[PDB]
């Protein structure tokens, strides 16, 4: 349930494997236009390891799929993501998740 | 275990150190004396530097003192279901306390120095509104005994001592417009709770102090914890004291006060309530030599137990004393239609029987000099 | 019936008498000892009788007939039977006093004295210390009591209470006359309903129970608080409390005012929306800063929260609420998720207003202690919409 | 719309800032899960430009400003400023080089004052935990009160403190200028909400050295310079601002206090080397002595001879000048502490001009300018100016008061310290939030794990120090007073601090004393304790006398008084449990009854003697409440002893009459097995409170009498009845399974042991042909079925161990005195 829509191209020859972390920026909003995080506004690049879980599936996918330096637009199903029992207090349930991604690098 | 005791340079580091910090503290900070409260009231009686205006202002509004003791007025009056413990209280009200007294032939030059240094310290209080704080306070414990009103009661005692007819005349002021029954209600329920000679308590402590307890970490010699007879004597006295105080130098207005308020609702006769604790006092006392009446010798502990009933009786019995003198025909009928003759009765058995008994033995003398004088 | 009963009855209402001598003039004289009188509680109106059936009670004025209900105070169980005192004109000598003199009470016309039951034993299990005061021949010999004076401002509020009582008894009867009885094209058949007198009655309460003013000096406004936190408690054990709660649920079952009409008529239907917001601003006063009072919400909660929505009185309901919760501790344990979507609700369908802001504060953190299911239930049903 | 057009629009302005405040309230006291939840909907970035807007209303800006704060710090600097109160000082190599005053040439008495909170401080602080805000992360599969608990959201707190400490600059400056247009719209809208920032940051000890003496210059140019720029201290502020001022210099006076105790702990180390290498060589001389000397040997060596605390008692015996002779310290020695001493007075400001020069002298001045410029209408500033005033005045005191809780420990012992300290913080977060399902399990690890740690066993008197037992008790009854009748919650909860209390009070006698000054307090808790079971309030008060004369003897008469009222409500009332779960209604609580019994046990009955003081009081209580002995021994109307028994094994035996009749339960109550359990524990009371036979021998009036009542309520020939009843024995049959009783529903050996020790003890075996009659009708049998049991299948069965216990513990014991 992840559709990655491009929004400026990358070197498109580079892609994460599982075992190595990725360096992401991201801004998600809920999928009617409500904005509830960012890694900008912390001005803290997101690192996370492929394969280990940390994250939602639905950015397993999306990620693996993107190249370096590749700015990406990640639609999220419910299921990819926190699903019935949502985030609470952050997501509501059933709620289509819509992620703006920038993977700035592989390490 | 003496001759295995462990010597101090076998002890880790730590521990030894925990050990000084105690010895430390008890031999070289608890015996160092340091007098601050003379200077830091001086300082908090001081206006500063305010008087370059001298106009309309004569409101003279509350100098550093003042608003202290307005600020322990405030929480006192404030509606509550108990006074709560607080140490500032606490601390400042021993301060104020200990900067009123700073006390073979005296002169009658410098006697009545003494009296009016005494006054002008004194006063430094009870112009502020001490003398209707203390009042506040023994009306706000609501006859609970503890650390608050032991300290509001030694403060009292302290702007009072010498008969100060002026702060007298300002607590019975304050008593009458305010018409409150809490005043007289929290002292009666406070003399209620005055313990006198157990003997079920004595006899515990004395198989206490004989089975020898010591401690894991290392070896206390007998531990000293707090006594179990007549705890707080010291807290008896005080509250007899304050209250004769009050009728000092012949009050006759505060004499007839205690026995009757005239503009509460209800009225607590606290003349009767002094005999009922008499009475009491008496009966553990009558009790006490009964306990030593077939034994030849009184051992230590018997006569230090002894010694503090009596100069407990003794205020009570001077506090009865400055009841009725002036004279206060009132109080003097209404001992007389008392209990209190029952009382002279039971003293004058104990009185007569511990005299023949405390001669016997030259080791008593110093106890049966403090009989005769309670006599 | 009555009883020697001790604990908190001994500042409440319901042991409160008045001592009534039979003659009109000069009334209020110094009581003498054998003088006859009779004794009239004060909160309910009734008089101490000696009756035929059941002995020692308190009977309505309308079977006072100074056989039944003439007692004395004596100073002791001697049979005197001297001579009956002629009355004088005046305040007479000064004989019994506050606290100090023992009377035994004495049925006059029977010579019976007032005495406890001695009650029976397996009964003290039970943990009833009340003793039912009865009148025998002999009696005991602790039988002599002691007369305390009231307090100006306890004997005004149990009046108060004698007469709010009965009046908010008459409106209730009053309600329940045409409780499903449509009155059609026709008056509503029945008594009217004394719109005019519990209007008068309520907001005479309302400032009755006012909080003292902020502007006061410390001294005065503790000793204010003082005094409101007593009559609050006073009217409260005579059932005042619970009194305005029935008469909210009988005027809370019609929807407005023209359905209020259809059953009282119009005259009385014009004031149905008053008459409410009185109620409502009349109960926050008895509960306001009093914990006691607001503890009795923790067992019926769903009545306040349920009128949430209600359009007549929105305001004066939200002001109920909140006083309870930021008293009562016990209020915020038993608050459940459907309460607080139900205030949450509020905000939604009567706009932004801060005082449901207030309402879910108070919901978290009570006396320094924080409830952490109201916090998660108020984050999850408020926060994640962000509407 | 822009968030500064709020300052027109009040209407707005109002919700937003009453919004803001219901943030706060949801992630008030320590909810760090809802705090992450914030983080969503006010993120950093808009935080942190709240901060520098100097446009914003002042609501506004003030409800930012706590916002930072309830989401981020105030988790972290309240449990930060619980452990300030407490001085745990290791002996590393930082410590030693502690000092009272700065390396200086001023004066050998006293140098000049360093910076207050300017140094090394080496008492142990746990450090801040925090976690990333982050609502990509895969949701933990971790069912709910089951995860770990969440951590505070993380800001960059090097970030912050120089924005605080540049805000607070411009803001002195600001306020210098005197401009018509403050930030906020007035003075306290300007420097409140930065300076609340600013002392939160302080406690968290987020500031190092160069920070704190920006601080201190921004406070007072002056006074603080280490060898319009107008300082806060004299900007004329208003009273809300001077409230904040006291609050920092709250903070300051502090560290001056934790200065003084570490420097102590300090010289402490470096003495007390000096102390015992002295000692060890004044030793080693005086095991030659006898070459010089004679009997008074025992003087010189009296030292040594005497508990280590007594031997630095008299070492340090030598300050009045009087008392040379005693103390065998060299003068050098002695001249170290006398020199420590005078510099400790003088860093106090005890003994040895318009500039204060000092802390101590800056607050006192400015305190009384205070309250002498204005008439102060804050109560809250009023108490914070007094309070601090007091401290500048009483600065030895203050130390005295400091001490206690002040403590040393081995360099190696660290890393357990901190864990404890960091389970204690857990424990201490508690007493602000009510009870649940995730706190539950939070407390019950957290006493888990100092219950595993070393230090809570090595050092009792740290634990004490700590409060530890205090904190526990406290989270214990706040359940126990919520719901205190009809039904008790989370009740692993309070089995798990009534354990932790338990073993608390087994670790040392002080330990023991400490939990016996709230033997009234865990007695009145103890009423609905009985629902619990397992480990209860009650069991803490047994746990707190057993074994130990001085507690005993110690015990009120109003304790014991209590408890048997306690006991003769159980006499008269059947368990309110009990009947809502179908159980048979019988008139009393044999249950409740039977706890109560056994705590009043441990109350008479000491190391295996009888406490006389405690056994009378007991028995007269007792029978003044004849409802205590149950249902028999009533007087009239009451079935004896043995007919009680008789009649509960008859209740036993029979269905629907033991119990509900719908173990089944797993903890199935009997009400067959619980009246013999009664009136077993009840015969062991009445026993235990016989006189001893010294007494007896003596011929004691008051011990005679009480074993005359003993006598009279209990009769010789119903105890010979109930031991010469019969046990059912484990059989075998019906293809050889082993048949064998329930010992929760059955009458028990256990039962026969009570009444043989009331035998022993109030009647006893005075003549040889009672000993024959006992024998052959009472244990006899009961031998011969132990012997019996002794094969290869029966030899483990429960009732097989319960008969050995019974033989080896009361019957055969008494035999042997009855041998002659």
């Amino acid at each position: 349930g992840v559709q990655v829509e491009t929004i400026s191209p990358g070197d498109g020859r580079t892609f994460p494997k599982r075992g190595q972390t990725c360096v992401v920026h991201y801004t998600g909003m809920l999928e009617d236009g409500k904005k509830f995080d960012s890694s900008r506004d912390r001005n803290k690049p997101f690192k996370f390891m492929l394969g280990k879980q940390e994250v939602i599936r639905g950015w397993e996918e999306g990620v693996a799929q993107m190249s370096v330096g590749q700015r990406a637009k990640l639609t999220i199903s419910p299921d990819y993501a926190y699903g019935a029992t949502g985030h609470p207090g952050i997501i509501p349930p059933h709620a289509t998740l819509v992620f703006d991604v920038e993977l700035l690098k592989l390490e | 275990a003496c001759f295995r005791m462990t010597p101090l340079y076998n002890l880790p580091t730590h521990r030894a150190c925990n050990m000084f910090l105690e010895s430390y503290k008890a031999a070289w900070i608890l015996t160092e004396d340091h007098s601050f409260e003379d200077r830091m009231i001086d300082d908090l009686s001081k206006a500063g530097e305010q008087e370059e205006e001298e106009e309309e202002v004569e409101e003279k509004k509350p100098d550093p003192l003042h608003q202290l003791v307005l600020h322990f007025s405030r929480t006192a009056l404030t509606e509550k279901s108990k006074l709560d413990e607080d140490y500032l209280y606490m601390a400042y009200a021993d301060i104020m306390a200990k900067s009123c007294h700073l006390e073979v032939e005296v002169s009658f030059e410098e006697k009545e120095m003494e009296k009016q240094r005494l006054l002008y310290q004194q006063s430094r209080l009870h112009t502020r509104g001490a003398a209707e704080m203390v009042l506040q306070m023994i009306s706000a414990c609501k006859g609970e005994t503890g650390a608050m009103v032991s300290s509001t009661l030694k403060l009292g005692i302290s702007i009072l001592n010498g008969g100060n007819a002026e702060v007298q005349q300002k607590m019975l002021d304050y008593l009458k417009d305010k018409k409150e029954v809490g005043f007289f209600q929290s002292i009666q329920a406070l003399m209620q709770t005055c313990s006198v000679l157990d003997l079920n308590a004595f006899e515990r402590q004395n198989k206490a102090e004989g089975l020898g307890m010591v401690n894991e970490d290392g070896t206390v010699i007998n531990r000293q914890n707090g006594e179990k007879v007549m705890a707080d004597d010291e807290f008896t006295q005080d509250l007899f004291r304050f209250l004769q105080l009050l009728c000092e130098g012949h009050n006759n207005d505060f004499q007839n006060y205690l026995r009757t308020q005239t503009g509460n609702t209800t009225t607590i006769n606290i003349i009767i309530c002094t005999v009922d604790y008499l009475l009491r006092l008496q009966e553990s006392i009558s009790d006490f030599y009964w306990y030593y009446s077939g034994k030849d010798v009184i051992e230590e502990q018997g006569k230090r137990n002894f010694s503090k009933a009596m100069s407990v009786a003794k205020q009570v019995f001077n506090s009865l004393t400055e009841y009725i003198q002036g004279p206060c025909t009132g109080n003097q009928q209404s001992l007389a239609h008392s209990r209190l003759w029952d009382a002279v009765v039971g003293f004058l058995h104990v009185f007569a029987h511990m005299m023949m008994k405390l001669a016997q033995d030259s080791s008593q003398i110093e106890l049966l000099k403090e009989l005769l004088d309670l006599q | 019936l009555v009883y020697y009963e001790g604990g908190a009855v001994c500042t409440h209402a319901r042991s409160l008498w008045r001592l009534e001598p039979l003659r009109i003039s000069w009334s209020g004289s110094h009581l003498r000892w054998g003088q006859p009188l009779r004794i009239r509680h004060v909160t309910t109106g009734r008089y101490l009788a000696l009756t035929e059936d059941q002995g020692l009670v308190v009977v309505d004025a309308c079977k006072a007939h100074t056989k039944a209900t003439s007692f004395c105070f004596r100073v002791s169980k001697e049979k005197l039977d001297t001579a009956p005192k002629r009355d004088v004109e005046g305040m007479g000598p000064p004989e019994i006093k506050y606290g100090e003199s023992l009377c035994f009470v004495q049925h006059v016309a029977s010579g019976l004295w007032l005495t406890y039951a001695a009650p029976d034993p397996k009964a003290l299990r039970l943990g009833v210390l009340k003793k039912k005061a009865i009148l025998h021949q002999e009696g005991h010999m602790d039988d002599a009591l002691f007369l305390t004076r009231c307090q100006q401002e306890e004997s005004q509020a149990a009046r108060m209470i004698h007469s709010t009582a009965g009046l908010y008894n008459q409106f209730i009867k009053g309600l329940d006359s045409f409780s499903g009885k449509p009155r059609g094209s026709g008056p509503p058949a029945g008594p009217a309903l004394p719109i005019e007198a519990v209007i008068l009655s309520l907001q005479d309460l309302i400032g009755y129970f006012e909080p003292p003013s902020e502007e006061l000096q410390h001294e005065e406004k503790q000793s204010k608080l003082r005094s409101l936190r007593n009559r609050q408690s006073l009217f409260q054990e005579e059932g005042m409390l619970s009194l305005v709660l029935n008469c909210i649920d009988r005027l809370n079952v019609y929807t407005t005012a023209a359905h209020f009409a259809e059953y009282a008529g119009e005259e009385a239907a014009e004031s149905w929306k008053e008459i409410v917001n009185l109620l409502y601003e009349l109960l926050a006063s008895l509960i306001r800063g009093n914990r006691a009072n607001c503890a009795l919400f923790s067992t019926n909660l769903d009545w306040v929260v349920s009128k949430l929505d209600r359009l007549e009185a929105s305001s004066g309901i939200l002001e109920v609420l909140y006083c309870v919760l930021i008293e009562s501790p016990e209020v915020l344990n038993i608050i459940q998720e459907n309460h607080i979507k139900s205030i949450i609700s509020l905000l939604d369908k009567h706009g932004r207003n801060h005082k449901v802001l207030d309402v879910l504060c108070s919901l978290c953190v009570c006396n320094g202690v924080a409830v952490r299911s109201n916090q998660d239930l108020i984050t999850e049903n408020l926060l994640p919409g962000r509407e | 719309m822009d968030i500064l057009e709020l300052s027109e629009r009040l209407d707005l302005q109002r919700f937003h800032s009453h919004t803001l405040r219901l943030y706060r309230a949801v992630c008030a006291l320590g909810n760090n899960r809802v705090a992450h939840a914030l983080c969503s909907h006010v993120d950093q970035a808009q935080l942190l430009h709240a901060l520098e807007d100097a446009h914003l209303p002042g609501p506004l800006r003030a409800g930012y400003y706590d916002l930072l704060i309830s989401i981020h710090l105030e988790s972290a600097c309240r449990s930060r400023r619980s452990m300030l109160s407490e001085y745990i000082v290791p002996l590393t190599p930082e410590t030693r080089a502690i000092t009272l005053f700065p390396p200086g040439r001023k004066g050998g008495n006293a140098r000049r004052h360093g910076l207050p909170g300017v140094g090394v401080t080496t008492s142990l602080r746990p450090p801040h935990h925090f976690s990333p805000p982050c609502f990509v992360a895969a949701l933990p599969a971790a069912g709910v009160a089951e995860a770990p608990a969440r951590l505070s959201p993380a800001i960059p707190l090097e970030a912050l403190r120089d924005k605080a400490l540049r805000m607070l600059g411009e803001a002195v400056r600001d306020g210098g200028q005197h401009a018509r247009d403050p930030v906020g719209g007035s003075v306290e809208f300007q420097f409140v909400p930065v300076l609340k920032l600013v002392s939160t940051l302080l406690v968290m000890g987020i500031f190092g050295d160069e920070d704190v003496k920006q601080i201190l210059k921004m406070i007072e140019p002056e006074v603080f310079t280490e060898e319009l720029e107008e300082g806060l201290l004299q900007m004329k502020l208003p009273e809300s601002v001077k409230l904040q001022m006291c609050n920092l210099l709250e903070y300051f006076c502090d560290q001056e206090l934790q200065h003084r105790v570490e420097s102590l702990a300090a010289f402490a180390e470096r003495y007390v080397d000096k102390l015992q290498a002295n000692q060890r060589s004044r030793y080693a001389l005086l095991m030659r002595a006898f070459t010089m000397s004679a009997a008074e040997t025992a003087r010189r060596t009296r030292e040594f001879r005497s508990p280590p605390q007594e031997q630095i008692n008299m070492l340090l015996h030598f300050k009045d000048e009087a008392d040379e002779e005693d103390c065998p310290l060299p003068e050098d020695i002695r001249q170290d502490l006398q020199d420590f001493h005078q510099d400790l007075l003088a860093h106090c400001g005890i003994q040895l001009e318009k500039k204060p020069q000092s802390l101590q002298e800056l607050v006192s001045h400015m305190v009384v300018r205070w309250a002498q410029e204005d008439y102060v209408q804050s109560p809250e500033l009023v108490r914070a100016m007094f309070s601090l005033l007091h401290r500048q005045y009483d600065g030895l005191g203050e130390l005295l008061r400091a001490l206690p809780r002040a403590y040393t420990i081995s360099p190696s012992s660290v890393e357990d310290t901190m864990s404890l300290l960091e389970c204690l913080g857990q424990i201490r977060s508690l007493l602000i939030v009510q009870m649940g399902p995730q706190e539950e399990n939070l407390m019950i690890q957290s006493i888990g794990n100092i219950m595993n740690n070393k230090v809570f066993y090595q050092h009792p008197n740290l634990m004490r120090a700590l409060g530890m037992h205090e904190t526990v008790m406290e989270v214990m009854v706040n359940v126990l007073g919520g719901g205190e009748t009809k039904e008790i919650r989370f009740p692993k909860m309070v089995t798990s601090c009534c354990r932790f209390l338990c073993y608390f009070c087994r670790i040392s006698r002080q330990n023991q004393r400490s939990m016996f000054d709230h033997l009234s307090y865990l007695l009145e808790n103890s009423g609905i304790g009985l629902g619990m079971q397992g480990s209860t309030p009650l069991d803490v008060a047994a746990a707190s006398v057993i074994d130990n004369n001085e507690l005993a003897l110690a015990l009120q008469e109003q304790d014991l008084e209590k408890v048997v009222s306690y006991l003769a409500g159980c006499g008269l009332q059947s368990c309110p449990m009990l009947l809502a779960k179908g159980y048979p209604d019988i008139g009393w609580n044999p249950c409740g009854g039977e706890r109560y019994l056994d705590f009043l046990r441990f109350a008479v009955f000491v190391n295996g003697e009888s406490v006389e003081e405690n056994a009378n009081v007991v028995v007269r209580l007792l029978i003044r409440k004849p409802e205590c002995f149950g249902p028999a021994l009533r007087g009239e109307g009451g079935s004896g002893l043995l007919a009680a028994i008789e009649e509960a094994i008859r209740i036993s035996e029979d269905p629907a009459r033991d119990g509900p009749g719908v173990p089944p339960e797993e903890n199935r109550v009997h009400l067959g097995h619980a009246i013999m359990s009664f009136y077993a524990a009840l015969i062991d009371l009445l026993g235990r409170c016989a006189p001893e036979m010294h007494l007896i021998q003596a011929g004691k009036g008051e011990a005679l009498r009480i074993r005359a009542i003993l006598r009279s309520l209990v009769p010789l020939d119903d105890l010979v009845g109930i031991i010469s009843l019969p046990l059912q024995i484990p059989t075998l049959g019906k293809d050889g399974a082993l048949v064998q009783p329930k010992m929760s529903a059955s009458f028990v050996p256990d039962h026969k042991a009570s009444m043989v020790l009331f035998l022993d003890r109030v009647y006893g075996i005075e003549n040889q042909d009672f000993l024959l009659h006992v024998l052959d009708v009472g244990f006899l049998p009961d031998m011969r079925a132990a012997a019996s049991l002794d094969t290869a299948t029966f030899s483990t069965t429960e009732m097989a161990l319960a008969l050995n216990r019974y033989l080896c513990l009361a019957v055969l014991p008494l035999i042997t005195k009855c041998a002659p």
